């Protein structure tokens, strides 16, 4: 199964910062090396298994994108599932960003109808904190005027905190199909496992697959998911740092009790008990137990 | 020779490399191959540092828009290397995009090739391209079993068959023209290309262009026909050497002799008339004729033709007076001119007597006896000049 | 059990009797790769380790492994010839200084980057012009000194531009701008651009150059390496560039000297940086010049070829002008069952008139690849970059004919602990083994070599055996009755400074070869024995080692304004601190004599 | 032959864009939009000689690649280039432009040409100047800076040479007093004077001292240049067929006059064209050079049989027929008498009984 994910955007909004960051294991301060991409750089990802993310990594300048509207239109717009389109929120010329961004828009629904866009608005950590919302608002009031051809959602996004995580996360849970039977299985996995939040990443970018947060949650901030990813990523890098996998975490908190455990061959999964009670012990085999019965279901299958 | 077959697509999924046949890597190979749509139809040269690419990119009219049949060549060769390549290139991008017209069959082993040593028993595609890189590797007979699917030859020459016709009518497919399978099923060693038109019931034209097709692809040659007046001498490329492949197959289909002695026979210019002796019977002679039409297929065997070079009512007196009045002097220095009927053959034959043509194009297209230009070659021997060598026509027919 | 294992050394100065000590502390140790080793001051780094030409990890020392001693912080010096080939083209389209200087040069300072060596570096680019004047008078007066005569009557003149004096500096590739910039203004430096007073003047070919002298300029420099003695370089070498084949015409009696000054001490290495190695002995020397061919097979010779396209690889140049039967067919190949004996004997062949006498012998019984010694030579890197020293053991040893035969023989005992009167703070007075060690160490120090306690030591044609048995040291020197008396040669040249642009000051020096069996071995075991003596450091014919120190008073805040940025630099007033406190001074003085009399107060 | 001179680089926000060309505007947008994937190039590409024919001309160029710290992102990526016709030859500019690459890359390494825009002005009258010298002369000698001046020069592009056997004979063709003797090779000032036109490599080998494989690899430099040419050798009992180039004698006029000043005698009148023609087309198999010398008395008259075969063989006129029997079939006589020893009397008398390997004339 593969999704042809496009990544557009104007010349220095930070494309290939975000596709070295997310998927090839990069990190902020080493972004700053990245040399301007020559035209399209065609990335392959196996994300879930079966699944793989073909990424068009297109080269932003003037000269490469007025040959993508007229010579490569056929290549690249062709059978287009998801794209992305990155605004630089620091650009002086936001008004030549929005025509190019309607010739691709025009281009994409001539050429792929179904297809879902995603418009990235970049380097908000250029902007100060207070005035980082109405502005981005500022522009989600345009870009939604403009894109209602096709089904469109903007994310704020840097590269500088989690924000980036966020945006990929809910840029990938589009492309994973069969996403209710995932969030039916950890919903009676935090049912049956008597779990407060249950979450599921993957293995090697660490984008949250699925997630299942129950009312008994002691956990009240709504960007808990892309800061554990950050946080998961970081312990990652540390252990190679020292050559080594990491493979489990638990944790015995004064309320909480978090374990980091492999789930499938593919994802990682956390699981929060809100009961001090209940030993790491009990919870450690309660994982296992529904590992063995997915690895029964997926032998024979 | 080249070194590699390079098969590129290009479409709405990427830039991919689907073969190469000696095992740059290939997402480097497959991004700098592919072209735009724009450069389709034209010749495709491009140099990096030492190796050169040849090819000719053709629109496929699925996921795939562009693809592109590449040769990879060292770059010290000649430009008409790069030339026949380019016509390789393009006749077989022809072929796989009338393949794509009729079946889908580039598509379908691309999509076989992207599924996916092992790789050439499961891909036709890929066995076919190993064909034309060994038929461009080497000099020799190399069957070409990709597809059939559609200048200086004379009405003399005969059409030779390099393999057998009932594997030339297997090959075929059930669409073919009816003008190839009777020109294949027509044909014969000893039977010319005008008695091959005339007996196939087909124009001369369309006779020629099929011969042409055949000798393009190396599954026939042009020569001239058998026959007892032709001499026959060995070759200069031919390879007399006990070890040699081409010896144990004529010893694998002649077990009775050996190759380096019957080539030996043949080592000086002799006839088959010559080879005819009363103690030896016929079925020996129909087996030495056997021999001729096999080492004749693998270019064992040159045929030596007589050539005659010029030196020193009304319209045989415009024709003697074309030329210049020292040679026209010359010629009347020679009493053998004093015959009406000499003086006619003389000036008839003025175009022939320049070297080009041989005796057989002269007997042949002017209908005259051997023996009547022997008679003229002897009445004018002290003007004309008589040599013997191969003839140059025979080495441009050739599987390019 | 290793057989092989390299120590280099760093920013040092390492005597070889300092690096044979060092050798006896790593007699019966096990040796591991990039293993700092220190020794009495001696710091070294074990570089690679060999067993049986393949390179290991860890290994042992047996007393049968030789060690090789690499330096990484060396006096090297680089000449570069500047002949009529340098403003030649190639088979690539590139000037001749174009590919010594852009890729030898640039590829070997990269190299030096990579390996982090820090040497101290000297290059000078050298020529010689021959001028049309047939006579003397032609020529200026104030620079006819350096203006010399040929065998053949033609006058020529020596030209030495020094670029870079002793420097010591990290990034050197920003050196070869400079090197550029002495590549356009070169005509006009060595008066080929008609310089007014003088001749025409026609720079010469590479064969036809000062190759010789330029080695024995640099075997001057090196002869007298104990004068300005640094702590922090070891070894030597001299680096010539040419862009000739490898080809001389020379003097016989100056390759006589320079083989006879090498035999001593053993530095010259030159390369080829025209590329282009031609089909005959390489390093050839055309004698009675400056035919009778010579091959000096101690040149380390080397060859560089930078980058290339598609052909085959040419070795010739090429040139355009400016502009009766069965007796002739016997004499064709003559010096250049029968078929069954003929194939046999064709078969006992396995070098042409050789196979063809045996085919005329046996027959009458029972009735394109390089060749080894025209290879393609590549560049020495290793060489070139660390470059190693001498070798401290020799195995070359004649027969006790070949000592009584040539050599004669004397004698000399040194009884211990009665004429050795050193005093350690008037301790033990210097016993047998450490005057025995010193005495080794005092020979090797000058260049001699051990033959592989009593030990055999040999530098040239004299043999040394110093012998310590049952408390009694001998020393027996061997010297030959034929000695090498060769003669001294008057060199003169025209030199250009390294801090000057275009002046060239005329300079004259003698190459001599220095008398190994003159040297006073008896004062210098006087010197190191006994202690009674001691100004035996003011005989100049033992050649100690010295350096010169000076007290200089620190005036820090002139100096601090100057390098601040300070347009005039005469900001001392009339004297060096001319007031300030003058017993402040006198006092700091008195605590530094203090300290030189190692006095704590 | 080189048509336009181009300079392209990478601008920030904007693609590979076309600075300056030296006849205006040569290139279009459409021909530079065509071929920009091969001009400003993927890093897989950078540093490479990369010459791309396009729509109907040949872009020749070498992008180049400095990825320093203080550029517009990280490097600077610009590309001079030729363009020429799309039938022209254009295998001896490629070291030309690859030359010009390294120049551009040094001359930015050292005093950064190419970042400051008070030296990028300089790049026209250098273009133009490229383009004029280089085209007429083919010799370009262009002070730049204080230390760097560009210099150029075409190679004239040789083809390889074919491997030189031991049996073979060299034949000069270009007049060894037109050559400076004094500064050719010391192994070819040995082997030149024991070339003349009749000796074998092993005979030049042995009258010289010089090794065989160094005579070889010398008589192969020579091919290369094309100062020698390569005949086999010339016993009187050698047996020549003729190719079908007879014909070219007397349809080029050049060569008639090669062979009436090649093949006649020292001292002699000039031969007719018709005894030349005739002693070539006498030549049949079975027939040695001493039949032909008994057969034609008339025409050997003024004319030397030696540099008749001779000039048969170099101009490929005439073919030879060597018998070929190590008895196996891959060496013929000339191999057998080169390796062993034998004359051709010899080996003859050696071979003629031979009932087990039967003679071939391949
Ligand atoms: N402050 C800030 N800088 C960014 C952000 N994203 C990217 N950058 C910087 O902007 C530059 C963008 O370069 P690049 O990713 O190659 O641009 P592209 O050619 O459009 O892919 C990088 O060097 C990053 O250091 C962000 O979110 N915040
Ligand atoms: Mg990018």
């Amino acid at each position: 199964m593969r999704k042809k994910v496009l990544l557009m955007g104007r010349s220095g909004s930070g494309k290939s910062s975000m596709r070295s960051i997310v998927f090839s294991n990069y990190v902020a301060k080493d972004t700053r090396r990245l040399g301007a991409t020559i035209d399209i750089e065609h990335s392959h990802v196996r994300f879930l298994g079966n699944l793989v993310l073909n990424l068009w990594d297109c080269g932003g300048q003037e000269a490469f994108m007025e040959n993508y509207l007229s010579a490569q239109r056929d290549h690249i717009f062709r059978n287009v599932q998801v794209l992305i389109y990155v605004f630089d929120v620091e650009s002086r010329e936001f008004e030549r960003d929005l025509v190019t961004f309607r010739n691709c828009l025009e281009a994409t629904v001539a050429n792929s109808p179904q297809a879902r866009v995603f418009c990235l608005i970049h380097k908000m950590d250029l902007v100060q904190e207070d005035l980082r919302d109405l502005v981005f608002e500022e522009r989600k009031a345009i870009l939604l005027e403009t894109s209602k051809d096709l089904e469109t959602t903007c994310l704020a996004t840097s590269i500088w905190d989690e924000t980036l995580f966020k945006a990929w996360s809910a840029i990938v849970y589009t492309l994973i199909p069969n996403t209710p039977t995932l969030e039916s299985h950890l919903r009676e996995f935090a049912k049956a496992a008597e779990a407060a939040e249950v979450i599921l990443f993957e293995r090697t970018t660490f984008l949250v697959i699925s997630s299942y947060s129950s009312e008994s949650n002691p956990a009240t901030d709504a960007h808990r998911f892309e800061k554990i990813s950050n946080i998961v990523k970081q312990f990652k890098l540390s252990c190679s740092k020292m050559q080594a996998q990491f493979t489990t975490f638990e944790l015995r908190g004064g309320n909480f009790s978090a374990f980091i455990v492999p789930y499938t061959e593919d994802t990682y999964i956390l699981v929060v008990i809100a009961d001090p009670e209940i030993e790491s012990a009990v919870t450690l085999m309660n994982i296992q137990s529904a590992r063995r019965f997915i690895e029964a279901s997926k032998s024979a299958s | 020779s080249p070194i590699s077959v390079i098969l590129v697509s290009s479409g709405s999924r990427g830039n991919k490399l689907l073969f190469r046949y000696p095992f740059f890597s290939d997402v480097i190979l497959a991004t700098i191959l592919a072209t735009k749509s724009e450069m389709c139809g034209q010749k495709f040269e491009l140099k990096i540092d030492n190796v050169r690419f040849v090819g000719h990119p053709t629109l496929l009219q699925p996921t795939m828009i562009l693809f592109n049949v590449v040769f990879a060549l060292r770059a010290n060769a000649d430009p008409s290397v790069i030339n026949c390549l380019h016509n390789l290139s393009r006749r077989i991008a022809t072929v796989l995009q009338h393949e794509e017209r009729r079946c889908q069959y580039l598509t379908r082993e691309a999509k076989l090739i992207l599924a996916l040593h092992h790789i050439l028993p499961k891909c036709k595609l890929a066995r076919d391209l190993k064909e034309a890189y060994d038929s461009l590797c080497t000099s020799g007979v190399v069957r070409l079993h990709i597809n059939s699917w559609l200048k200086a030859i004379r009405p003399y020459h005969a059409l030779l068959l390099l393999s057998d016709e009932k594997s030339l009518l297997g090959e075929l497919p059930i669409d073919c023209s009816p003008a190839l399978v009777r020109v294949i099923k027509t044909t014969s060693a000893v039977k010319n290309l005008q008695q091959l038109a005339q007996d196939a019931d087909l124009a001369l034209l369309q006779v020629f262009q099929l011969a042409a097709h055949l000798v393009y692809w190396g599954k026939a040659i042009i020569i001239y026909p058998l026959c007892e007046n032709n001499v026959y001498m060995l070759s200069p490329n031919a390879s007399v050497c006990l070890y040699s492949p081409l010896a144990e197959q004529f010893s694998h289909q002649f077990p009775s002799h050996d190759l380096p002695s019957v080539l030996a026979k043949f080592s000086l210019p002799v006839s088959l008339s010559e080879f005819r002796n009363p103690l030896a019977p016929a079925v020996q002679e129909t087996q030495l004729i056997q021999m001729v039409v096999w080492m004749l297929q693998r270019r064992l065997l040159i045929q030596l033709h007589t050539y005659v070079c010029l030196m020193a009512q009304r319209m045989t007196e415009n024709l003697l007076a074309s030329l210049s009045e020292h040679e026209r002097a010359a010629i009347l220095s020679v009493p053998a001119a004093q015959n009406p009927e000499d003086l006619r053959m003389f000036a008839r034959l003025l175009h022939y007597f320049r070297g080009r043509h041989h005796l057989e194009e002269i007997m042949y297209n002017e209908n005259t006896r051997r023996s009547q230009l022997l008679m003229l070659f002897d009445k004018f021997r002290s003007v004309l000049v008589v040599t013997t060598h191969e003839d140059p026509v025979i080495a441009v027919f050739q599987a390019l | 059990t290793l057989d092989l294992v390299e120590l280099t050394f760093k920013d040092q100065y390492i005597g070889r009797g300092d690096m044979w000590r060092l050798k006896k502390s790593l007699v019966s140790t096990c040796a591991y790769i990039t293993q700092k080793v220190e020794f009495a001051g001696i710091r070294a780094q074990a570089g690679e380790l060999w067993v049986k030409n393949e390179k290991v990890m860890c290994g042992y020392i047996s007393e049968d492994t030789r060690v090789v001693f690499r330096s990484t912080s060396a006096m090297v010096y680089i000449f570069i010839q500047m002949s009529c080939e340098m403003w030649d083209f190639d088979i690539y389209g590139d000037l001749y200084f174009e590919k010594a200087v852009n890729g030898f040069l640039a590829d070997l300072f990269t190299k030096w980057k990579e390996k982090n060596c820090s040497h101290e570096v000297t290059v000078v680019l050298f020529s010689r012009t021959f001028y049309d004047a047939k006579s003397v008078d032609e020529f200026p007066e104030i620079n006819r000194a350096s203006i010399r005569q040929d065998h053949k009557g033609r006058f020529y003149e020596d030209f030495y531009k020094v670029v870079v004096q002793n420097e010591r500096r990290e990034e050197w590739t920003s050196l070869l701008v400079t090197i550029k910039k002495l590549f356009i203004q070169y005509p006009v430096l060595v008066r080929l651009e008609q310089a007014e007073g003088f001749p025409q003047g026609d720079n010469s070919t590479s064969a036809q150059g000062n190759y010789l002298e330029a080695i024995n300029l640099s075997f001057n420099v090196f002869d007298k390496h104990y004068i300005n003695r640094n702590f922090d370089r070891t070894g030597q070498m001299s680096v010539v560039i040419t862009p000739g084949v490898g080809v001389f015409e020379v003097d016989r009696l100056l390759m006589i000297l320079t083989k006879q000054r090498m035999i001593d001490n053993g530095i010259g290495v030159d390369l080829v940086c025209m590329g282009e190695q031609p089909l005959h002995a390489v390093p050839l020397f055309k004698l009675h010049n400056r035919d009778d061919y010579n091959i000096p097979h101690w040149i380390n010779h080397s060859f560089y070829t930078s980058k290339s396209q598609l052909f085959c690889n040419s070795f010739t140049p090429r040139i355009k002008l400016a502009g009766d039967y069965d007796a002739y067919d016997a004499q064709v190949f003559r010096l250049p069952e029968a078929i069954q004996i003929h194939h046999q004997t064709r078969q006992n062949m396995a070098l042409l008139e050789l196979a063809y006498h045996e085919a005329a012998g046996r027959h009458s019984n029972s009735p394109p690849v390089v060749p080894g010694f025209c290879c393609t030579v590549g560049v020495d890197w290793k060489s070139l970059t660390t470059p190693a020293c001498l070798p401290l053991t020799t195995d070359y040893f004649p027969d006790r004919q070949g000592l009584q035969n040539d050599y004669t023989e004397g004698c000399a005992d040194l009884l211990p602990e009665a004429d050795i009167d050193r005093r350690d703070e008037d301790g033990v007075q210097m016993t047998a083994q450490q005057v025995f060690e010193e005495f080794i160490c005092q020979r090797l120090m000058q260049g001699y070599q051990i033959i592989v306690d009593q030990y055999w030591l040999s530098m040239g044609r004299t043999f040394h055996k110093v012998t310590l048995k049952d408390k009694m040291i001998t020393v027996t020197r061997y010297l030959p009755k034929y000695p090498y008396e060769s003669a001294q040669i008057h060199y003169t040249y025209s030199l250009c400074p390294s801090h000057s642009d275009s002046e060239f000051v005329s300079c004259w020096v003698e190459f001599s070869h220095e008398r190994l069996e003159e040297y006073k071995w008896n004062y210098l075991d006087q010197y190191i024995c006994s202690a009674g003596s001691e100004d035996f450091s003011l005989i100049e014919s033992l050649k100690f080692w010295r350096t010169r120190f000076l007290l200089l008073p620190a005036c820090v805040t002139a100096t601090k304004r100057i390098t601040e940025g300070e347009a005039h630099c005469d900001i001392y007033g009339d004297r060096p601190r001319a007031d300030e406190d003058e017993w402040q001074l006198l006092d700091g003085f008195v605590r530094f004599v203090e300290g030189l009399n190692r006095i704590r107060r | 032959r080189i048509e336009c001179i181009f300079f392209s680089e990478f601008h920030p926000t904007l693609g590979p864009k076309i600075t300056y060309q030296v006849p205006e505007d040569f290139i279009s947008r459409e021909l530079f939009d065509t071929v920009q994937v091969y001009i400003i190039t993927k890093p897989e590409l950078q540093n490479k000689l990369i010459t791309v024919t396009a729509m109907e001309k040949k872009l020749i160029g070498c992008p180049v690649c400095i990825e320093h710290k203080k550029y517009s992102r990280n490097a600077l990526l610009f590309n001079l280039g030729f363009v020429c016709d799309a039938q022209a030859k254009t295998c001896a500019l490629e070291p030309i432009v690859k030359k010009l690459a390294g120049y551009l890359t040094t001359l930015e390494l050292e005093s950064s040409f190419v970042s400051m825009e008070e030296s990028k002005q300089k790049l026209v009258p250098i273009m133009t100047i490229l383009l004029e010298e280089l085209n007429a002369s083919g010799r370009c000698t262009l002070p730049i800076d204080e230390s760097n001046t560009i210099h150029l020069k075409v190679i004239e592009q040789r083809p390889d040479p074919p491997v030189a056997q031991e049996y073979d004979v060299p034949v000069f063709t270009k007049d060894k007093e037109d050559f400076f003797n004094s500064q050719w090779d010391l192994t070819t000032q040995q082997i030149l004077p024991y070339i003349d036109g009749f000796r074998h490599i092993q005979k030049i080998s042995a009258e010289a001292d010089v090794e065989l494989n160094l005579v070889r690899i010398a008589i192969q430099n020579l091919l290369y240049y094309g100062v020698v040419t390569l005949v086999s050798i010339l016993q009187y009992s050698n047996v020549y067929c003729p190719t079908p180039k007879v014909q070219d004698l007397v349809d080029d006029k050049s060569l008639q006059e090669a062979c009436l000043s090649y093949v006649t005698k020292q001292g002699h009148k000039r031969a007719s064209l018709r005894d030349v023609f005739q002693l070539y087309c006498s030549l049949s198999p079975g027939t040695t050079v001493r039949d032909l010398i008994g057969r034609h008395p008339q025409q050997l008259q003024h004319v030397d049989e030696r540099k008749l075969i001779q000039f048969g063989l170099m101009k490929n006129l005439i073919r030879r027929l060597q018998k070929y029997p190590l008895y196996t079939g891959c060496h013929s006589y000339d191999e057998i008498c080169c390796k062993t020893g034998m004359s051709y009397h010899e080996l003859d008398e050696r071979l003629e009984n031979d009932p087990n390997i039967i003679i071939c004339w391949k």
